[PDB]
């Protein structure tokens, strides 16, 4: 493990085109792939986990180690719930299912169209009533596709 | 709330129970029930099992030649466009006071199948003397298993209510002798029948065969030359369907004069006006053959009309309607979780190893 | 003997 | 210029002079005829002249009751209604290859009853022997005069080709002998009318009488109630037309049966539907009258839809058409100076007063 | 006119508020009567002999002089022909006749509507083919009138 800190420390350096000690939007922006990734923003969001905008080695450090040969089913799915729960407070509300969606699906759907499904989508999962859509539902309805399998680096 | 287009309707949650779709009579309140389904409200279970329970009782006691008198609004394929249904009946006019029948193909391909079977099956309990339904080719397992029927019950309910459906289909009746001048079936002819009464002796209740009478009621078509055709085969095996045959002008016309019917009115083919009259038999003068189509802008591509056939006594009726609004359903009816998630776990991985590397 | 009355339309075209 | 809507189309003022309307071969170019008069141009006096004359002269040679064969398009009013009337040809088929049966009423409340009359009269002298036209109440001088289309000839040409148009329309037969099984008129039957024959002794060269055989042909109509009257009168004084008859439906059988006929198929009164079919004979089974109409949405204002009836072997396609758009028209072919100069005289004046004091 | 100048001239006063010696616009707007005559704007500027706009004295005196028991049918044809001769050239063209038969329509007739008839009227009274309508053309059809 003493050998993955120093790789994550020296591809750290490198994305820190300006060695500040963290990184910037701007900066992962530099890639040529981090670019074209409709979710990149949603990625560093959820990294950024003091919210003060960037990313530092910590964070860096705890951010890829959710996706290893290490982690389980568990947090993989909760990394996969926290894109689309973009206030992090532990519900995907009705508009943030929509804008997640609107983001990776563009303007192929019509908003009429991605509010339609959004809403029954809501309905089938949200077992409460409280409009909204829980850990555990989210778990309910994406749990035997096995998504986090392909979710390693 | 958080959501963006509030403008657009929101489905109820609430399931109607029993007791507010059925009354202390027995009787379906079809006017709740069609405006709960038309916001894509469900019903409870079990009122949806009870609904096609009672329905197959009422329709496993019918004949296999349903004997339909004037006057009657026949209608063609449906495909779940519950939605055009509802028109459907505003331009062929009430249940309450209108005879009905339908020739098939209730559900498939269309995103509102279990809707459009649940408020046929309630009218046909309230009306059933007056509301008749036949079966298509795609009231059987094998289509429904293929296409979207099974996939849209097991998400909207459950594969109870599939399976409750594919035993009420089997009773469904085969045709109708429509005021003794018109034999009425979803497909059409057989090499096999050569008589009305040749279509009384079939067993209707189970699964339509690959191949035999049934299937041909079922399954024919006419010649794509019809009329016109210098194929002196009557019957043709039906290379498009797969299965059963295509018929030529002769065939029809020798069916209808050896069985003193004036036509033979039948639906599973699409037509972009709604519906079609076929070459005149030279006994009658009459259109020999008639198709009805009742789903306009099929599939929500073919920008067509739909059209139903209200008859009386020597006069024919035929009126067209355009489609109308319907809600918006992902392919397979997947839910926006099932259908991002597989390209969210993708990108996000795939910017990570970038990142690394 | 007579003829049947088919009544169609209104042709649009 | 400074025309402000540009987008509207401006008439042509050139007229069409005889070598552009007829070939070397004396026949009409109906093509040319139809653009020119759909742009609402105009011919010369002299070509509308020869038109009208011409087509007076093959009219004039034909009998009072036309014998005309099946399959044939059957139309009703028209009245001036040009553009309703190109529609009426898609609908029914093109004159090229389709027989016609017109009964009547061509001018008259419509704003384009010239062309009317110059077109089917350029169609009549193209195909003598497979387009026929009948005399309606309005081919005469007194309507003509109480209504509109003195003054539309006034207006767009001279009283000559109303002169001329008046001695035309005494040529128009009184009525056809459909496949030898209907009988066609404009209105309906008279006392004095028992048999074909006492059609065939009429003179119809001249101005309709006041009373009398000819005057019911072109006025009578049945009763309100007609088919389930509860007065034994066959025929009883039209008060609504201020002259003829009302007939029953006691009295259309009689000479239905007397002469052979299955039924009688005329015009004269709008429907909403473009045609109207009256209680059944009991010895054939089939209407006993049915009313066509061709004019839709009437007058502007009824949004009535308007129909032909295409008739063929054993068959009757009744052809339901809506309205299309024509130009706009002042009450009484009235030019914008003489509508608005006594307004603007009284306004400036007005003017003048007010401020001189 | 002689001592009728200055029965005018006294009206003339009145009606021209900032006694600036002209009457604008305005100042014909003033009176309760006028402010419902659509024909209004067309008169004024009909007066307005030199196109600035107001009408002076002068113009008012000649313009009223059009209006007279003594003159004849000619003067009050020829002043019906400026009405609808908006940009004065003498001749009424397609956009005049239009424009001033709008402001006394109102919205009773579409667009659509009045340039069809606008059109049919000249078609019929432009004897010349120039497509706009000479005074000559004018007398021609609202001769016998009245
Ligand atoms: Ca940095
Ligand atoms: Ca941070
Ligand atoms: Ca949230
Ligand atoms: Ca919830
Ligand atoms: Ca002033
Ligand atoms: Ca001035
Ligand atoms: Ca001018
Ligand atoms: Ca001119
Ligand atoms: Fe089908
Ligand atoms: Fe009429
Ligand atoms: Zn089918
Ligand atoms: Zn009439």
């Amino acid at each position: 493990d003493a050998d993955e800190i120093k790789r994550l420390g020296k591809r750290f350096k490198k994305l820190d085109l300006d060695n500040s000690g963290s990184l910037s939007v701007e900066e992962f922006m530099s890639l040529p792939e981090l670019q074209q990734n409709p979710l990149v923003q949603r990625v560093i969001d959820i990294f950024d986990t003091d919210g003060n905008g960037e990313v530092d080695f910590k964070e860096f450090i705890e951010g890829v180690s959710q996706f290893s040969v290490k982690g389980d089913k568990e947090q993989k799915l909760r990394f996969a719930f926290r894109i689309y729960d973009m206030d992090k407070d532990g519900y995907i509300s009705n508009g943030e299912l929509f804008q997640v969606l609107k983001m990776m699906v563009g303007n192929n759907l019509k908003d009429t169209q991605l509010q339609q499904i959004v809403d029954k989508t809501i309905i089938n999962a949200d077992k409460d009533g409280d409009g909204r859509i829980s850990f555990e539902e989210f778990c309910a309805v994406v749990g035997g596709l096995d998504i986090h399998k392909k979710m390693v680096v | 709330t958080d959501r963006v287009v509030k403008a657009v309707p929101f489905p109820p949650s609430h399931r109607l129970t029993a007791k507010e779709v059925f009354d202390n009579d027995g009787k379906p309140r079809v006017d709740i029930l069609k405006a709960h389904l038309m916001k894509e409200g469900r019903l409870e279970e079990s009122v949806a099992l009870r609904i096609i329970t009672e329905g197959a009782s009422i329709l496993r006691q019918e004949k296999n030649l349903l004997d339909i008198d004037a006057p009657v609004t026949v209608c063609g394929d449906i495909h779940g466009q519950f939605f055009d249904l509802m028109k459907l009946f505003e331009v062929g006019g009430s249940p309450a006071n209108t005879r009905y029948l339908f020739l098939g193909d209730y559900v498939d391909r269309g995103y509102f199948s279990i809707e459009c079977v649940l408020y046929l099956w309630a009218l046909k309990i309230l009306y059933p003397k007056t509301l008749f339904l036949l079966r298509g080719n795609h009231e059987c397992r094998h289509l429904t298993e293929y296409f979207t029927f099974k996939q849209e019950c097991k998400i909207k309910y459950s594969e109870r209510v599939y399976d409750a459906c594919m035993d009420a289909f089997d009773c469904l009746p085969l045709a109708a002798l429509m005021n003794q001048q018109f034999l009425c079936v979803h497909g059409g002819l057989s090499p096999e029948i050569n008589t009305l009464d040749d279509i009384r002796k079939l067993d209707r209740f189970k699964e339509p065969p690959a191949y035999g009478p049934m299937c041909d009621i079922l399954w024919s078509d006419p010649l794509e030359d019809f009329g016109n055709e210098k194929t002196q085969e009557h019957f043709t095996h039906n290379t498009v369907r797969g299965c059963s045959y295509f018929y030529s002008y002769p065939a029809v016309c020798e069916f209808l004069q050896h069985n003193n019917l004036l036509s033979i009115l039948r639906a599973h083919e699409a037509q972009d006006a709604g519906y079609r009259m076929y070459r005149k038999s030279q006994t009658t003068g009459f259109p020999s053959l008639i198709t009805i189509f009742s789903a306009p802008n099929y599939l929500d591509v073919y920008n067509n009309k739909a059209a139903v056939l209200k008859y009386e006594n020597n006069v024919m009726n035929i009126r067209q309607f355009n489609c109308s609004p319907h809600p918006y359903w992902l392919p397979n009816f997947m839910d926006v979780f099932t259908w991002s998630l597989p390209f969210v776990g993708e990108k996000v991985t795939e910017m990570l190893v970038n990142v690394l590397n | 003997p007579h003829p049947v009355i088919v009544i169609t339309g209104p042709h649009e075209e």
